[PDB]
């Protein structure tokens, strides 16, 4: 009776469009695994760094999907480790596609700063990159189940998530933040790194360049701007306060929206991208 | 006079073709009708040898058929030890652009040319424990397309102007001179006898010369496109040619014209290397979509595809026992079969 | 041609220390592993180190492990061997030998000279035996110099690991024989090489003034090298 | 491990020509590869003199810490078809064109215009099937004598249909309009136009950051960025 | 006269080519048969020889 006390106590007392809609994120994933395991050429580095991130968001299309059909009336059926689980699965899942995007922009701002000719295949940097992110995400996932959560201590406890606790909330967010100004500043430094090259040689990509980071980086911060906001928000709110709290599933909505543009975004801007998929 | 010169070479040519046409009494599709099919052919990768950088130009395997050559764009000559994929020796290579290399039937010898109109000749047997560039023929002023050995002391080479050549190797001069292709030649294959030899030319027809006395015996014209490969049969009386036009020609020299023909509708790519079985009865082609064919040379039908290379298979080779097939292509690996 | 010059041979104490420099010339040092062999002045020869090409692997004798150092280098092409501790068995005669080691090679195809050394006052190894100590041969005549084995040189790949050397008095040894049938370079087509399993003979035709010496049969099968008892060859 | 001791000192020397053909091949893929191209008397040897003072020819050179690699393949009189699939996967092609042989007649010997055998060879190279991704590096040699000639000799002689004036710009922009337009693979590859001379410095320099061009552009490519 | 000359070699080299013995394509393909035949049990790519026999497995 722990998840029901802390419902209780912290107030909480259209899942088709949603769920038919990761499915159609599924979809766009599936199609982008099969055009990399299908295309030789595609067996490089970079390509494998860009599935990685559909594998991500992928799980983060199925496990969202468990989520929302878990969630509601049923989850009181749960018992409180169904309901770590179920809400670790999110984290671990959200937290990898962040992570997927930060090695993404970590490979392209190194490849940016080499030169090189040829890159070649560095697989020990790209196996330790996958291997981080990919276990840094379970790490995260599992912390509120280690003993990170809010079991016994109700007056320090998160209104969104009533058993995950406040200060393990701003961890996560604390995260969240790193991850994303990292991505900021890595792709803001690659445009500086083409743009500065290009301007001192004397005769475009700096346009284009500039075009497919702010398509990235807008998409990125406007889905992902609601729900930060109200991960900010509840730790600022006690019990039974903002009403907002309760309508927390848009955002995650939005996020998810992130997640399944993330295959367009990725697959629009690469012309190789949409002739390997249209053949 | 020109006119009239011409004239009489066209009707040489029309004599030559109603005697070829008078002594044709059956096709080899209909003597080879009733013999058992060789049935589906299936070989699998035993052995890949990596440690090529650029794309693979050649091959040649050598008597001791444990040991072979390679070479590639890279700037290295790589002797593999089949067996055990261990490098005995990796040459670099002065001019990085060979298209074409031969490892001498003694195996004290490498040999190797390319776009730098040079055949060099490398003494593997050094009292250094090194491999030095024993020798380096010039006198060719097209690339070398194709270089084998009579023994340690005299080597065929063809270019690709329109001339082959043959050399001895302690004086390093031209011993002989092999003239009448229009076009570049871009393969050459000795007899088991090494008293003739048959090159394949860009015009569409390939020579038999004899080394002794340096005149063409005969020419074969059946293709319709470049001529880029050519092997003897193991009894020496037939060769086959492939070409860009995706077909493969079985030629004897006794008939004096084209015994089969080797196609199939969905091959429109050419041809960039051929061999012949230790028995002469599979002939293994390599084309440009990315495979190598297994065709039945006295059925005409196709016995098996090698299909493990992921570019152009460049190079072929059957080892003199037949015990294994090594193909080579642009990705810069050897693959051996069985 | 190609040589190898051996020197820091002197009068040593008991417990002292010795360093032997090769200086190779004519050759690829640094492809070419390299062989410390010592021959005591009555006995016969015994393998005392070895260093691959590049350093890549070291080989020492128990009798020498530990106390005894075989590096090399190689872009001033010279090979050290720093000794330490020396007994008073250790006075002898070292040879710095030449090997390289790929599929058809020779190895111990060339032998240095050698220095002296004069310090002033088992089991789990191939035994080979060479149980003939001398035998009177008149020139122009076939003689057979037999060998043994306590374990079969004959490994899974089909290749016999047994070599065959012929030291000349006042001569360092000469390869003949490389694995029991192919003949060394440079070496008269008199000999012949035989035999399977444990037991081997080495065969002379149309022996001549200059077979005279004492013949050595080696195994290269498992890397602890032993030399044979030798069989010395004289004329009457 | 059932090697021997010869088998092992086999597959150590095995070992170590692996660890020496890998140190040779990022030498080399650290290095820059121009396939030099060009008609007779194009220019390609004052282009060689230049890339020195700053079968087969091959050129070395280093510029700002770039080395560079020119094979010059010239005197191969054979067919182009069947060994320029050797080429393929250079850094660029650099293609020379004489100016002043827009009014010489004699091409190899056959009586048509020297300018339009050169047009035909650039599309011939630049259309061609191995070259469907480099870069070309058209290089408009001789432009201090066409400067001369164009003052005489109008620029119709070539081109009939050349409705502008003859000036040096006009109909120097002209050429470089007819040479660009035999391109069609416009979206796949760029052609970098340069205007050189007898006695001009700055050639190098231009190959220099022709090739940082083609680097950034197959980076970005790499990264699908572009 | 190089192209009399070339022409004179030309029709030469045909007469040479022009008089040699050709069997019929019957016998020469006969040939290539029973050879094909003959050597049969040697070739190891014809039929699969036995992984025991075989030095690459
Ligand atoms: C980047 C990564 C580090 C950050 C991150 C942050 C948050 C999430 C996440 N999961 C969730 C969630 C919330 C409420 C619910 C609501 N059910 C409880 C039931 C109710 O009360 O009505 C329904 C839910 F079903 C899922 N919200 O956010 C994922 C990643």
């Amino acid at each position: 009776d722990i998840i029901v006390r802390h419902y209780n106590y912290t107030g909480k007392l259209t899942s088709v469009v949603f769920i038919l809609i990761c499915c159609f994120i599924i979809l766009e994933n599936i199609f982008v695994l099969l055009t990399i395991w299908k295309t030789k050429k595609f067996h490089r580095p970079m390509y494998y760094f860009i599935g990685n991130l559909a594998l991500s968001d992928l799980l983060a299309g199925v496990a969202y999907t468990a989520n929302l059909l878990l969630s509601g009336a049923t989850t009181y059926k749960l018992t409180p480790a169904q309901w770590f689980l179920r809400e670790g699965s999110m984290f671990v899942a959200l937290s990898a596609s962040v992570f997927s995007l930060l090695a993404i922009a970590i490979e392209r701002y190194i490849t940016m700063l080499k030169m090189k000719l040829h890159n070649g295949s560095n697989n020990f940097r790209l196996f330790l990159l996958i291997s981080a992110c990919w276990v840094i995400s379970l790490i995260l996932g599992g912390l509120p189940i280690m003993g990170w959560n809010c079991i016994s201590a109700l007056s320090s406890c998160s209104t969104v998530l009533p058993l995950y606790h406040k200060h393990y909330i701003l961890f996560c967010t604390t995260v969240f933040t790193l991850l994303l100004l990292s991505i900021v500043i890595l792709y803001c430094r690659i445009y500086s790194l083409v743009r500065t090259r290009s301007r001192r040689l004397t005769f475009e990509k700096s346009l284009a360049l500039l075009k497919t980071v702010i398509i990235v980086l807008s998409v990125f911060i406007a889905c992902w701007a609601p729900l930060f906001i109200l991960l900010l928000l509840d730790v600022g709110c006690k019990v039974k306060t903002c009403d907002i709290l309760f309508r927390a599933e848009y955002f995650l909505v939005l996020a998810v929206l992130n997640s399944g543009t993330n295959p367009i975004i990725y697959t629009l801007t690469n012309k190789e991208m949409r002739r390997a998929f249209i053949r | 006079e020109l006119d009239q010169l011409r004239q009489e070479a066209e009707q040489l040519k029309n004599q030559i073709r109603d005697a070829r046409k008078a002594c044709a009494d059956a096709t080899l599709s209909q003597i080879t009708n009733n013999i058992d099919p060789v049935g589906r052919i299936q070989m699998r990768t035993r052995r890949t040898l990596r440690g090529h950088l650029a794309k693979i130009y050649a091959m040649h395997w050598g008597t001791d058929s444990r040991l072979l050559v390679s070479a590639s764009q890279d700037g290295k000559l790589i002797i593999w030890d089949s067996y055990t994929t261990n490098k005995v020796h990796a040459i670099p290579l002065r001019s990085s652009w060979v298209m074409t290399c031969a490892y001498a039937p003694s195996g004290n010898y490498v040999a190797c040319g390319g776009l730098d109109n040079i055949c060099s000749i490398y003494n593997l047997k050094t009292r250094e424990g090194n491999v030095r560039v024993s020798r380096e023929l010039a006198g060719h002023t097209g690339y070398l397309s194709c270089c084998r050995f009579l023994d340690d002391n005299q080597i065929v080479t063809s270019s690709g102007d329109t001339t082959c050549a043959l050399w001895d190797i302690e004086t390093g001069q031209q011993t002989t001179t092999f003239t009448g292709h229009t076009g570049d030649v871009m393969s050459l294959s000795l007899a088991p006898d090494t008293r003739l030899f048959v090159s394949g030319a860009c015009d569409a027809s390939a020579k038999l010369w004899d080394v002794r006395e340096g005149m063409c015996r005969q020419t074969f014209t059946g293709h319709e496109s470049d001529i880029n490969a050519i092997c003897f049969f193991p009894n020496g009386n037939a060769f086959a040619t492939g070409s860009d036009d995706a077909t493969c020609r079985l030629f004897d020299l006794r008939a004096d014209q084209e015994l089969m023909t080797y196609s199939h509708d969905n091959i429109i790519c050419g041809i960039t290397s051929v061999s012949f079985s230790k028995s002469g009865r599979l002939l293994l082609a390599g084309y440009d979509d990315f495979n190598c064919n297994v065709w039945d040379a006295l059925k005409a039908d196709r016995a098996g595809v090698l299909a493990g290379h992921d570019n152009r298979v460049s190079c072929l080779g059957v080892t003199d026992d037949g015990m294994a097939v090594a193909t080579g292509s642009w990705d810069s690996f050897l693959k051996i079969w069985n | 041609d190609v040589q190898l010059v051996e020197s820091g041979g002197g009068l040593v104490q008991p417990g002292g220390s010795r360093k032997l420099s090769c200086s190779a010339s004519g050759f690829a040092f640094s492809s070419f592993g390299m062989h410390w062999v010592r021959q005591a002045p009555e006995k016969g020869l015994e393998w005392v180190a070895y260093i691959s090409s590049g350093s890549g692997t070291i080989y020492y004798a128990d009798t020498v492990k530990g106390r005894f150092t075989i590096s090399r280098d190689d872009p001033k092409n010279t090979l050290f061997l720093q000794m330490t501790s020396l007994r008073s068995e250790d006075t002898a005669m070292y040879y710095c030998v030449r090997s390289i080691y790929y599929y058809g090679s020779s190895p111990f195809d060339f032998w240095g000279q050698g220095t002296t050394l004069t310090v002033s006052s088992g089991g789990s190894d191939i035994v080979m035996t060479q149980a003939t100590s001398s035998v009177p041969v008149t020139p122009g005549e076939s003689v057979s110099i037999s060998c043994r084995s306590s374990k079969s040189l004959l490994h899974s790949n089909g290749n016999t690991y047994l070599y065959w050397f012929l030291q000349r008095p006042g001569q360092s040894p000469q390869l003949l024989i490389y694995r029991m049938s192919n003949l060394a370079s440079g070496v008269p087509d008199r000999f012949s090489g035989s035999g399977s399993g444990t037991a081997f003979t080495l065969t002379i035709s149309r022996l001549e003034a200059e077979d005279v010496g004492v013949y050595y049969c080696m195994q290269h099968l498992e890397y602890p090298l032993t030399f044979g008892a030798g069989t010395k060859l004289e004329l009457k | 491990c059932t090697l021997s001791a010869e088998d092992k000192a086999a597959v150590e020397r095995s070992k170590m020509i692996d660890r020496n053909l890998r140190e040779d091949g990022e030498k080399a893929a650290r290095e820059v590869k121009l396939l030099l191209l060009g008609a007779g008397e194009s220019g390609k040897s004052t282009i060689v003199k230049q890339m020195k003072i700053i079968g087969i020819v091959e050129t070395h050179f280093t510029f700002k810490d770039l080395h560079f690699k020119m094979f010059d393949v010239g005197g191969q009189r054979s067919e182009r078809k069947k060994w320029i699939h050797c080429f393929e996967g250079v850094t660029a092609i650099i293609f020379c064109v004489a100016l002043s042989d827009y009014d010489l007649v004699l091409a190899e010997d056959e009586e048509m215009n020297r300018m339009h055998e050169s047009m035909k060879l650039f599309d011939s190279i630049c259309n061609n099937k191995w070259f469907t991704d480099t870069s070309i590096i058209l290089f408009l040699n001789k432009k201090d004598l066409f400067e001369e000639k164009i003052k005489k000799s109008p620029l119709t002689i070539c081109y009939p249909e050349y409705a502008g004036s003859n000036t040096y710009e006009e109909a120097a922009a002209y050429i470089q309009c007819q040479f660009e337009d035999l391109n069609k693979r416009k979206d796949t590859k760029e052609i970098y136009t340069h205007f050189t001379c007898a006695t001009d410095t700055k050639n190098v320099q231009f190959v220099f950051d022709a090739v940082t061009d083609v680097i950034i552009k197959n980076n970005l490519k790499d990264c699908g960025l572009f | 006269t190089a192209s009399i000359a070339q022409a004179r070699k030309l029709v030469e080299q045909l007469k040479m080519e022009a008089n040699i013995d050709r069997i019929k394509v019957s016998k020469a393909a006969a040939d290539l048969m029973a050879y094909c035949e003959a050597h049969a049990k040697e070739d190891p790519l014809l039929t699969p020889v036995p992984a025991s026999e075989n030095p690459f497995r």
